[PDB]
């Protein structure tokens, strides 16, 4: 839905490779398009985005299934140990990506709810942004009535 | 306005889901005023 | 690395066995695991940790300061500042 | 001048006293700020009337920002 | 240069009264444009209320 | 510099323009309160007592011709921010 | 601009080779301004107050030396112009007094007039504007 | 001071947030009514480059102008809602 | 007598007359002008229509000494029945500044002339309270709170002040202020919220203080005050309840609508801009056209 894909053909491949949680696909493309990445100053970010293959791999699976065992996620993303799962997810939730909590006495990960925020004080923050910007537009227009009038008066006859 | 529990055989029944009767009107409000701005922008900017 | 995993594991767990915290934050004694727990102000009572206890005290620290009160922005303040732009 | 302005209930005599206050305060500038606050605070029509012209005469013949805003 | 002042040496930082001239004259010319346009703005509105 | 010492006196003059600019806001407030006051008087007249006529025809669009139940016939001025579209058909009207 | 000029005089140490070189003399110019703010209020209280510790020792020494630099351009509007602004008697009395030399009859009168018309138009301060007026006539008479 | 008076109910009505049934109704009614005249605001300005102020009002039926009425409605419900959220928030925080 | 008396409305003619009388009898320095209050009574709404001075003295050494003229009241009542039919003696005013206990004794004698219970209407001549200066009272009898001593004491009747539409027009336009009896724009309604809260603040302080002085000084107990103030605590809201949660849904609803109203006014001022921008192109073309057209005119003159 971008109106060209005619140089965005490497970064379409990057969305896909992170998306499935597949490591091999990430290796094949990064070597292939190495000169292009180097030129665009996007090669440094792809050392971190190697790291986020698995971190975003988790993000589809924990979203899809509210409660899913530690062992089931070892299936899906082919992870070493149950303990290996817990470590990856714990980092991500401090960074805020998952929004979840791991329960070790019942051996499953429970993806936390967002609830209704309509009954919380969150919509009042969004409005505050909107209100402040709109007040600023009404004051600005009045100043800019005056400005064309000065420009024209100075200008040589028509 | 119900949903059916097969997890133990219950039928949860609620009346209409409560909604902002006000916010219905406010979608219509935005739809009206928005075309006014397309005209304002067209006419003020085809001067120069 | 040991200080970094304590941060992650506040949000993840509510409590843990003392043998589990031991495995996770990597330690070769239980003297190290509890020393590390009481640095992060988590009672080691019942032979379980209690991560939530440090979370309470960070929130109080913030409420005493005047940097947290206007970030919230109260509803008396929002309306009055809203009113004076119009009448200006 | 001030005391007998407040004192006389005859309206002609108050007005003459209120204007005659002004004249003494020609060229005072800064030391006429005591007078000016008293004349304007009063709820008498004549006192305020001459009260303006205390401000005219103090800074008369050169500009002044404080005097222009007050008036 | 890169170790000595050796560019924009004909004004600014030459005697202290030199940068005093420059700072202020640029401020005054910006200010008079602002004060006239605001006073005109604000009078158009007070005429509307009067109206 | 000559311009600069002449400036000092000019800057004072611009300051009185500054004080004009503060003065507008004080005039504005007075007028806005008062527009609502002016309007309050006219609401007194809109409301009771009234005497019922029957509206005939517009002769302008700000002045009309009516008849009354008083036994007379008048020319009356039509007050603003009221409908001028519903005086076309002859219908009962109220006159102050 | 303000953190810099306050820090310079707060220190009570070197920033005063920048007058003699080219670096930042915007710091110097804000120091001239700062002098107006303190002097005004203290000129009502006394006609001698320039050697108090309320007024900084750097502030005083800079103020006099700036005038010294002014007269070496050999345009006397800077010397005198600053002098009036500072709420300073000493700078004025000396400035006028040294530069009368019978360059011309017409011209010696002019030196005083620049400052004199400046006093009347610019300064609205009653105490100060009165003093100046007496001084001006003493050099004219002389 | 005597003639004017200071009311003891001036302080009670300040610190009372009116019933909430009347408030759901207030917002609901007002926002809905501005849809009917919002639409007519477009039709007014389809052209505006035409001469004469009365003329504009005669072509598209802009009599008792939809710009002036619609704005007026926007300012007056806005004044009340800001004061109402103000009073409500004052009472809850104040009293306990 | 009367068992119908809830409120006393007072016209501002009465409040001003009392004020005048104090200053035209030359009675000052906490001495008393007392006069009769005239108007209809024996109604839930008591309305005082008029007032006139009575001859009155007091000696503050012994307050069991005062002078009230017995001739004067009869003569004034006869005259006053002629002017309006409204007017009859419905109490007596006191000029304040406070309610002295000396005011019972006067009220006791005053009952004889009256056709009702007389009212003790305090009108303060120096202005007081965030509320009115004017506070009304009626003599009633009741048992104390120590369960001992039936004392005739004074029952506060609240007041709001009213005038007929006859008087009111002259009040509204003579006034030459903002008024606390009318209001303008939003700006004045911000003022009102600050003033209304300030009254609470001051009033709370009086309640705490009263509680102090009971347990310190040891003024006698009142279960009228303590009993009413018991209710206040159960009426009290608290936090953390489902009710406060319902306030927050309403606060989002009302600020959201205030956001859409604001957006609307952005398009309104965006209109005014346009009209001016159109006005600017038309004015600039015709302004210049004139100059050109004038050069040709001048040119005809020059040629011959």
């Amino acid at each position: 839905q971008s109106n060209m894909q005619k140089s965005l053909l490497p970064y379409y491949h990057l969305t896909k490779a992170v998306k499935l949680g597949d490591l091999k696909k990430f290796t094949s493309t990064i070597t292939k398009y190495k000169q292009l990445l180097l030129k665009d100053d996007t090669y440094q970010l792809c050392v971190r985005l190697r790291s986020n293959v698995i971190k975003t791999g988790i993000r589809i699976i924990s979203l899809t299934y509210k409660k899913i065992s530690l062992r089931d996620i070892c299936l899906k993303l082919n992870l070493d140990s149950e303990q290996t799962v817990e470590y990856m997810v714990s980092r991500a939730i401090r960074d805020g990506v998952i929004e979840a909590k791991i329960n070790h006495e019942d051996g499953f990960i429970e993806t936390t709810e967002l609830l209704n925020i309509y009954d919380s004080e969150d919509p009042q923050q969004v409005f505050d942004e909107r209100i402040k910007f709109a007040n600023q537009l009404h004051d600005e227009y009045l100043v800019s009535m005056r400005y064309p009038e000065d420009k024209k008066t100075q200008q040589n006859e028509k | 306005y119900g949903v059916l529990d097969q997890g133990n055989g219950w039928l949860y029944v609620y009346e209409t889901p409560n909604q902002d009767a006000t916010y219905d009107s406010a979608l219509e409000l935005v739809g009206q005023l928005n075309k006014v701005v397309d005209q304002l922008f067209e006419k003020a900017s085809v001067l120069y | 690395i040991r200080d970094e995993i304590a941060k992650n594991t506040e949000l993840s767990y509510d409590f843990l066995p003392l043998s589990n915290i031991k495995a996770l934050l990597f330690f070769n004694n239980e003297k190290e695991t509890e020393k590390f727990a009481l640095e992060r102000n988590w009672p080691i009572v019942n032979s379980k940790v209690y991560f939530n206890n440090q979370s309470k005290e960070k929130a109080d620290y913030e409420d005493e300061m005047m940097h947290e009160e206007d970030q919230k922005t109260n509803i008396i303040e929002k309306a009055m500042d809203y009113a004076i732009s119009i009448e200006n | 001048m001030f005391t007998y302005s407040q004192e006389t209930q005859h309206g002609n005599i108050t007005r003459g006293l209120a204007v005659g206050l002004a004249l003494i305060n020609y060229g005072r500038q800064e030391l006429a700020d005591d007078l000016i606050t008293k004349m304007l605070a009063s709820d008498e029509s004549l006192l305020r009337y001459g009260g303006a012209f205390t401000i005219a005469l103090a800074y008369a013949g050169t500009g002044n920002n404080s005097a222009v805003k007050r008036l | 240069a890169a170790v000595t002042s050796s560019n924009i040496v004909l004004e600014t930082h030459e005697s202290g009264i030199k940068p005093y001239f420059e700072q202020k004259i640029q401020e005054t010319e910006l200010k008079i444009r602002s004060k006239t346009e605001n006073v005109r703005r604000l009078e158009a509105q007070r005429n509307a209320l009067n109206d | 510099s000559d311009i600069y010492f002449k400036l000092k006196k000019l800057e004072k003059e611009y300051e009185l323009l500054t004080l004009q600019e503060d003065y507008i806001k004080d005039e504005q407030r007075h007028l806005k309160r008062e527009l609502k006051r002016a309007q309050e008087e006219v609401k007194r007249i809109q409301s009771v007592p009234l005497v019922i006529g029957q509206f005939l025809e517009p002769i302008d669009q700000n002045t009309g011709i009516v008849s009354s139940t008083t036994g007379m016939s008048y020319v009356v001025r039509i007050l603003s921010t009221l409908d001028r579209e519903l005086l076309k058909p002859s219908m009962s009207v109220a006159l102050h | 601009y303000e953190s810099a000029v306050k820090y310079a005089l707060a220190a009570k140490d070197r920033f005063d080779i920048d007058e003699k070189s080219q670096f930042v003399e915007t710091i110097v110019s804000k120091s001239i301004e700062m002098y107006v703010q303190e002097a005004s209020k203290q000129y009502t209280k006394d006609e001698q107050f320039y050697t108090k510790d309320i007024i900084d020792p750097k502030l005083t020494s800079i103020f006099e030396r700036m005038i010294e630099k002014c007269l070496k351009a050999s345009e006397l509007k800077l010397a005198l112009g600053i002098a009036l602004e500072g709420y300073r008697l000493d700078i004025i009395e000396s400035a006028l007094k040294s530069k009368l030399d019978q360059d011309s009859t017409s011209e010696n009168v002019k030196i005083i007039n620049y400052l004199l018309t400046l006093a009347i138009t610019t300064v609205t301060n009653s105490k100060f504007r009165s003093s100046i007026l007496r001084k001006s006539f003493d050099f004219l008479m002389n | 001071k005597m003639l004017m008076n200071l009311h003891k109910e001036q302080w009670q009505s300040g610190l009372k947030m009116y019933d909430y049934e009347e408030k759901e109704e207030s917002n609901l009614a007002a926002t809905k009514s501005m849809v009917k005249i919002a639409e007519q605001y477009s039709k007014r300005i389809e052209e505006e480059k035409e001469l004469t102020e009365e003329e504009l009002k005669t072509r598209y039926v802009g009599r008792q102008d939809p710009k002036k009425h619609l704005s007026e409605t926007a300012d007056e419900t806005l004044e009340n809602n800001i004061v109402s959220v103000l009073t409500a928030g004052v009472n809850s925080v104040a009293i306990k | 007598m009367s068992l119908q008396h809830e409120k006393v409305t007072i016209a501002p003619l009465v409040l001003l007359s009392a004020l005048d009388h104090y200053e035209r009898t030359q009675t000052k320095e906490n001495k008393r002008c007392v006069g009769v209050i005239l108007g209809d009574a024996n109604s839930s709404t008591i309305r005082v229509t008029n007032s006139f001075a009575l001859p009155f003295e007091e000696d503050e050494k012994n307050s069991d000494v005062w002078f009230l003229d017995h001739n004067y009241i009869e003569n004034m009542n006869e005259m006053c029945k002629k002017i309006n039919a409204k007017e009859k003696l419905i109490g007596w005013y006191h000029s304040g500044p406070k309610l002295r206990a000396s005011d019972l004794k006067i009220n006791e004698l005053f009952k004889k002339y009256t056709q009702n219970n007389p009212l003790l209407l305090i009108v303060d001549v120096k202005q007081q309270g965030v509320g009115l200066p004017t506070d009304a009272y009626v003599a009633i009898e009741q048992v104390k709170d120590d369960g001992t001593s039936t004392e005739k004491t004074f029952l506060h009747l609240p007041c709001t002040i009213e005038a007929e539409e006859a008087e009111e027009i002259g009040v509204e336009h003579l006034l030459r202020d903002v008024r606390d009896q009318a209001a303008g724009g939003l700006s004045i309604r911000l003022t009102n919220q600050l003033k209304s809260l300030k009254g609470l603040q001051s009033k709370l302080k009086d309640v705490v203080e009263y509680l102090d002085k009971v347990i310190n000084k040891e003024l006698p107990i009142n279960h009228t005050i303590l009993g009413k103030l018991q209710d206040v605590f159960n009426l009290l809201p608290n936090l953390g309840t489902p009710d406060d949660d319902e306030i927050d849904v309403e606060n989002h609803d009302r600020i959201n609508i205030s956001n859409n109203l604001q957006k609307a006014l952005t398009v309104k001022t965006n209109d005014e801009l346009m009209v001016i921008y159109i006005s600017n192109l038309v004015r600039s073309i015709i302004a210049f056209d004139d100059l050109i057209e004038n050069k040709i005119q001048n040119k005809k003159i020059q040629e011959q």
